[PDB]
């Protein structure tokens, strides 16, 4: 739920600002204290195949 | 001539009047992607097109729709230098204004409740650099022009190899731009057949019931009508006479009173025309001939409605019966015939098993999508979404044109989607061809095949973004609220974003620029490709697209392909080939009158080629223009052939435009064969720049296109008296009638200092201007890598002897004298980008301090004391650049060493050094250091100290700027008050400020200097607001991956200079390896006492059939001969008189050419700079085919000392004695190709291990191993050897113990190897025992 907020909040910033989220504007964007987004940021990555 | 062609002048051989000369070299990328981002106010290519095209998006039947009205790109956040720094793609932002309208109730024309229009982001999209590079994660890419089938019509036949019957086929194919196919094919009898895709053989005519056509209209279409008429009796026939023509008739024909035709013989044409001249309409034949034939449309009878017969029927006697008794006395029967007009329709008809509209729509939708009942309006819905529906079918212009042109049409323009004439005018051509009629096509030919570009792929990207999003538009709209949103809420900008990037980021049509040479460059850009998507690959294609086809005479280089996997598929473009309007290649000819070959040129396609004749550009013409034989060579339709002297329609343009730039670089070109001269061409581009450049003796003149037309080096765009010139920047004074009245100024040229290269090597720019000195416009100022003086070096000119000496040149082999390394001449200079990235671990983090555990002071005495190294600092293998040390724990100690511990005591640390390391083996001084660092953490010293350098290098370069541009605007406004109001002596006096408003009268002057002033000021103002940009760029935070605290990037400038080992190349294919590096005292030697650099082998010459580097060797000592004797007429000082008549005499020199030259120099300032540019050597142009013969040299030589048999005797350096049979000794300029043998030297005693199979994984510098594969085995099976094998693939490699044994008993010095078992056949026991089949292993 976390991750999908962000990918929702990443793609409405990413027509109002222009350039691309970064972090620091999670934070007052959001509630949570920016270096645990850095950490869901992280989690949220799909292996890759070890045959790609 | 300009300033920089009189400082030094090339001697140019050649006979032809150039007549175009060579284009700007790089249009296909810089044209192509000037088409695509452009507001282009119609339907044309461009981004214009594609938001044209996917939009007004409308909601499902909801009355609210989203529409267009413009788009506008940003400039980018980063400047190029910044973006390759930081690594970004160098991109601009895409806002689109979209306009939202919502309709009312029951009013579809009426007037919308609210207009909602405003502007959207959607997406970055990459610019083109000024050179045609891409930049997209921090490297310099460039996509290559792909070359596919054009989209259309083509009648192929595939012939024979079907059942092996003998019997040719033949395939119609409609191929779309975008959208399904369409085949139409024959099969072994005679019936005609379908394909919506590669799906299943489908019949033909079935496709024409989905049309709606019955029976009857079809064969109306396809077939001609024969009346049958009873004439009160006997079942006449109505005859047109053409209609007998090479048949045989049962009967006697006769008309108006003779019988004409025999029974039983062929009817020959002379019946037929006795029966036009005889007004013949209607003959009577006997009730037999209709036995035969098929009647047309349906006959029943009137008042009951039965069937006689329905349509496509033979008629049999019964048949005939039955519709006499009903009273019916016309039938229409099919005209048939063998050879004419085949009943291909018919049969397929017959064939077919459905008969109306709803059945052939039921076939298709079962057919296309099987396993599922089909449904009517689905199946409709279907077929007007495979050929008919706007979205998705689509044939472009270039489509629709092919279309046209091969159907024979006129209209030119037309619909994307087909129509039921389009694909019944095709059935009407496939059925022509297989009637004996016109011919087939092939897909070689370069008229059949689409050259793409940059721009149309991007956009094709940028068009599936667009279907993409509005997927979800039409999901939105449907669900659509009516005033909640800006427009904006419903689209995303990572689809379209996210196919633009995935399309530059990675394909095989955008790839790293080959960045090591500007001819690379050059010819990396001008590349056809025939790979990647939409095209063939290597593995399915392929023998006839390898091959060359006739029409790639002059569109495409014959002689540059890469030699390998994939040749012929990655073709190279020439010289003076351009880029249609519909896409396709196309050539320039000079257009030829009566006799006299006019001036103006003509750009040629291919299709547009065949019906002309061309002349030879190799041919001989008088002042007027008439040539001067009666009859010329020439082509008329992919034949040489000799033709009149005023049959010919065009000309070729010049002699060089069959070939690339690549190839036509190679002199002597028409002296070597062309497997030499491939390979020749295909290593021209592998040359590693060196520390000078060195001017080719043996030049093309095609040279200096290659050195402007590139990126490399700097052409001035405005001329004038150059200010200003240092190594970092050149500063160009305009002259007056070259600048703009508003924003006045002076030129500036910042130069790119030693900076990284794709390939490792350093491209640098150097000025070759001195101050004060005037310049044209479009002149070179500063040379780049491999460039001298605005020409192309792309290695070193060097004596050459062709002698076996000693064996040291055996196969191939190169050997060097000393006297080349100790100049340097060879020396290159590389750079390697070592990288020390420090991230977060989850057992801590990582630190980049000095203190590292367990290593000397000595080792650390080349660190700072912030643990990152300086600049400067010559490091070897093994030197700590950045000290970074990784907190580990858990040791898990053993016994005695935990015993070693406890006896003294000492610490096992909570650290462990992972600090970045030079490779093993290289040198050379650390030259730039850059430290990333994520916002939010601790920057340490070394990090601001960078910071304070580069904040203070902008800082003082802007105010340089600033400065030194106010310096040029302010002599300006001094020139400006003289006129109208002097003060000589008063103005310097009286400052800076007080000269903007100092009066003077109302004229133009006045406004002159309201406009000096006003762009004094807005020059202030945006200085200090792009400072305090630069400074907030600067110092702000980096992007960096998901969880790494910081990067250091350390830049090494390693120096290599040359070894037995490397490689090196002349420009003719002849490969070597340097094989040992001689003194100078051993190398042969002539009676001048001159030693010869490089001993090639003579062996390769007859061979290998590259005759040119013979010519190019002799022609490089005629060269050098000329520059011995202008240095021994200028060492002797004498007078300029002397040297400008023996430059004079050089320059005239030969048959008639195209080489006037001085005396309109100036007397000495020119002359003399010339004789200084020419003391090293004269050189020599030879246009490629064109050039120069064997007579000119040799009169070339004799005006030199040397002997006109170019074969002095030389000395043996060692012996001192003579070489019988004097030997060739010239000037050859030679190439340092990049394979470096240290770059490939390496080995491996042991390393790392695969984590899956324990095997030693293979690479570099990863330790690798060679791969010792299936046939080494079978070599040592092959053998004895089997205790080798034995350690060769179960110790050496797999063995988990045993590897370790083995390593044990060596260091003991016992040579004994315990076997055991491989590891990977472990792993392959497990692996079959993980499906379901039981492997084991058994008793004893």
């Amino acid at each position: 739920e976390t991750i999908n907020k962000l990918n929702r909040i990443s793609r409405q910033m990413l027509q109002e600002m222009g350039r691309e989220p970064t972090p620091e504007e999670l934070a007052e964007r959001m509630l949570m204290p920016e270096d645990k987004i850095r950490k869901v940021l992280k989690i949220a990555k799909e292996p890759i195949s070890m045959e790609t | 001539y300009s300033y920089t062609e009189k400082k030094r002048i090339r001697k140019d051989f050649g006979k032809r009047p150039q007549v175009l000369d060579v284009p700007y070299l790089l249009s296909i990328q810089l044209d192509s992607f000037q088409k695509f981002i452009e507001q282009d106010p119609e339907g044309q290519y461009g981004l214009e097109a594609a938001f044209r095209s996917v939009f007004p998006i409308q909601s499902y039947s909801g009355n609210s729709e989203l529409q267009y009205v413009s788009y506008r790109l940003g400039e980018p956040v980063f400047d190029v230098q910044e973006c390759q720094i930081r690594g970004v793609t160098y991109s601009a932002p895409l806002r689109v204004k979209l306009r939202l309208v919502i309709y009312e109730r029951e009013a579809p024309e009426g007037t919308v409740k609210d207009i909602k229009e405003q502007e959207v982001y959607m997406g970055e999209i990459p610019l083109m650099t000024d050179n045609g590079t891409f930049v997209i994660n921090g490297t310099e890419r460039v996509i290559v022009s792909q070359l596919h089938r054009s989209p259309g019509v083509f009648f192929d036949s595939d012939k024979g190899k079907t059942h092996s019957s003998g019997k040719v086929l033949y395939n119609a194919r409609i191929i779309p731009y975008r959208g399904s196919w369409l085949d139409f094919e024959f099969d072994p009898k005679d019936n005609l057949f379908v394909r919506i895709d590669r799906r299943r053989k489908l019949p033909a005519t079935i496709i024409l019931r989905a049309l709606n056509y019955t029976t009857e209209q079809i064969l109306d279409l396809f077939f001609e009508k024969v009346i049958f008429e009873i004439r009160d009796n006997k079942l006449q026939m109505e005859l047109v006479p053409e209609r007998l023509r090479g048949e045989t008739a049962s009967f006697d024909i006769e008309a108006n009173g003779k019988v004409y035709v025999e029974k039983g013989r062929r009817i020959t044409a002379r019946h037929i025309r006795q029966l036009e001249k005889d007004d013949v309409k209607l003959i009577e034949v006997p009730v037999e001939y209709i036995a035969g034939k098929v009647v047309a449309k349906d006959y029943i009878d009137e008042s009951t409605g039965e069937l006689i017969c329905a349509a496509n029927m033979e008629l049999s006697l019964d048949l005939l019966a039955k519709l006499s008794q009903s009273g019916h006395k016309r039938i229409e029967t099919l005209f048939t015939n063998d050879l004419d007009h085949g009943p291909y329709i018919s049969e397929t008809l017959r064939v077919d098993p459905t008969n109306d509209r709803l059945s052939a729509l039921v076939e298709i939708y079962r057919m296309m999508r099987p396993g599922e009942p089909p449904t009517r309006e689905a199946a409709e819905s279907l077929f007007e979404n495979l050929f008919f529906s706007e979205d998705r079918y689509d044939l472009s212009a270039v489509g629709r044109m092919k279309f046209n042109r091969s159907l024979l049409r006129e209209e030119i323009e037309g619909s994307g989607i087909l129509s039921k004439d389009d694909i019944i005018d095709v059935m009407k051509k496939l059925i022509d061809i297989r009637n004996g009629k016109g011919e087939v096509d092939d897909i070689d030919h370069l008229g059949n095949r689409r050259i793409r570009s940059v721009g149309e792929m991007a956009e094709n990207q940028f068009r599936v973004g667009l279907v993409r999003v509005e997927r979800a538009v039409k999901e939105r709209l449907s669900l659509g609220d009516l005033d909640t949103l800006m427009p904006q809420d419903m689209i995303n900008a990572k689809p379209i974003s996210a196919a633009v990037k995935e399309f530059f980021g990675s394909s095989q049509l955008s790839q790293f620029m080959d960045q090591n040479n500007p001819l690379s460059e050059i010819t990396h850009k001008r590349r056809i490709s025939a790979l990647g998507p939409g095209g063939l690959t290597r593995e399915r294609a392929g023998f006839e697209v390898r091959d060359v086809h006739p029409t790639h005479y002059g569109r495409v280089c014959p002689i540059e392909t890469p030699e390998g996997p994939n040749i012929g598929l990655i073709n190279s473009l020439s010289v003076y080939a351009q880029t249609n309007e519909y896409g396709f290649l196309e050539t320039p000819y000079r257009k030829v009158t009566d006799g006299v070959v006019t001036d103006e040129i003509h750009y040629l396609s291919a299709i547009e080629e065949g019906n002309y004749v061309i002349a030879q550009a190799n041919s001989n013409l008088d002042e007027e223009g008439h040539f001067v034989e009666d009859l010329v060579t020439c082509r008329s339709k992919g034949e040489s052939s000799l033709f009149s002297r005023d049959q010919v329609d065009y000309m070729d343009v010049s002699t060089q435009q069959v070939v690339s730039v690549g190839a036509s670089l190679i002199p002597f070109l028409e002296h070597d064969d062309a497997n030499r001269a491939l390979m020749g061409a295909n290593m021209q581009r592998q040359a590693v720049p060196t520390l000078r450049a060195d001017k080719p003796l043996v030049g093309t003149g095609m040279e200096r296109a290659v050195a402007v037309d590139s990126g490399v080096t700097a052409v001035a765009k405005r001329g004038g008296v150059v200010q200003y010139v240092d190594a970092s920047r050149i500063v160009i004074k305009v002259n007056e009638d070259e600048m703009y009245p508003g924003e006045a100024g002076i030129d500036i040229y910042n130069l790119t200092k030693y900076t990284r290269s794709n390939q490792n090597t350093c491209i640098n720019q150097m000025p070759c201007v001195s101050l004060g000195e005037p310049v044209e416009r479009g002149d070179v100022l500063a040379d780049g890598p491999s460039t001298d003086l605005g020409e192309l070096a792309l290695g070193q000119n060097m004596r050459v002897a062709f002698m076996p000496w000693n064996g040291y040149n055996f196969e191939d082999s190169i050997l060097v004298s000393e006297r080349v390394v100790q100049e340097d001449r060879f020396t290159t200079i590389h750079i390697q980008e070592l990288a020390c990235v420090s991230r977060d671990t989850k057992l801590g983090p990582e630190e980049i301090t000095a203190d590292i555990p367990n290593v000397g002071e000595a080792a650390l005495s080349k660190l700072d004391e912030s643990g990152i190294v300086y600049i400067g600092a010559e490091v070897t293998g093994g030197d700590i650049l950045v000290g970074k040390v990784t907190p580990k724990g858990e040791t898990q100690l053993t016994p005695e060493e935990k015993l070693l511990r406890a006896i003294f005591g000492e610490k096992a640390s909570d650290v462990k050094d992972s600090s970045l390391r030079v490779p093993n083996g290289v040198s050379g001084t650390v030259i730039d250091v850059q430290v990333f660092t994520r916002d939010g953490v601790e920057k340490d010293k070394r990090a601001l100290e960078i910071e304070e350098m580069q904040l203070k290098q902008a800082k003082k370069d802007l105010s340089e700027e600033l400065q030194i541009l106010e310096a040029g605007l302010f002599s300006r406004i001094r020139a400006v008050l003289v006129a109208g109001g002097v003060e000589a002596e008063k103005l310097d006096k009286l400052p800076r400020d007080r000269w903007l408003e100092l009066g003077l009268t109302d004229e133009e002057k006045q406004n002159q200097l309201e406009q000096l002033a006003e762009q004094y000021d807005e020059l202030k103002h945006e200085f200090e607001k792009k400072l305090e940009a630069k400074r907030r760029k600067i110092t702000q935070g980096d992007d960096l991956a998901p969880g790494v605290l910081k990067i250091v990037k350390v830049y090494l400038a390693v120096k290599r200079r040359i070894q037995p080992g490397d490689k090196m190349a002349g420009r003719h294919g002849n490969k070597g390896v340097i094989s040992k590096i001689n003194p100078i005292e051993d190398m042969p030697y002539d009676e001048n006492g001159t030693p010869v650099d490089i001993v090639l082998n003579p062996l390769g010459v007859p061979s290998r059939m590259n005759i040119g580097q013979i010519l190019e060797t002799h022609l490089g000592m005629a060269a050098k001969g000329i520059g011995d004797k202008i240095n021994a007429m200028l060492k002797q000082q004498q007078e300029v008189a002397k040297l400008r008549e023996f430059i004079q005499r050089a320059y005239d020199l030969g048959a008639d050419v195209r080489q006037k030259v001085d005396l309109s120099t100036f007397s000495d300032e020119e002359v003399m700079r010339l004789a200084e540019n020419l003391r090293k050597g004269m050189p020599i142009a030879t246009p490629v085919f064109d050039g120069a013969k064997e007579a000119e040299i040799k009169e070339l030589l004799k005006l030199g000392d040397l002997p006109t048999s170019g074969q002095i005797r030389l000395y043996d350096g060692r012996t001192g004695e003579q070489f019988e049979r004097p030997v060739t000794v010239g000037y050859m300029y030679m190439l340092k190709l990049n394979h470096l043998v240290d770059d490939k030297m390496h080995a491996r005693s042991t390393g790392s291990y695969s984590l899956v199979t324990q095997q030693p994984l293979g690479g570099k510098a990863q330790f690798g191993g060679q791969r010792f594969g299936e046939m080494e085995v079978w070599a040592l099976e092959a053998y004895g050897a089997a205790y080798t094998l034995q350690e060769m693939l179960t110790v050496k490699s797999d063995d988990v113990n045993g590897r370790t044994k083995m390593y044990k008993n060596i260091v003991d010095g016992n040579h004994q190897m315990e076997p055991g078992m491989p590891e990977s056949f472990n792993v392959l026991l497990k692996e079959i025992r993980s499906l379901g089949i039981n492997i084991e292993l058994e008793d004893e």
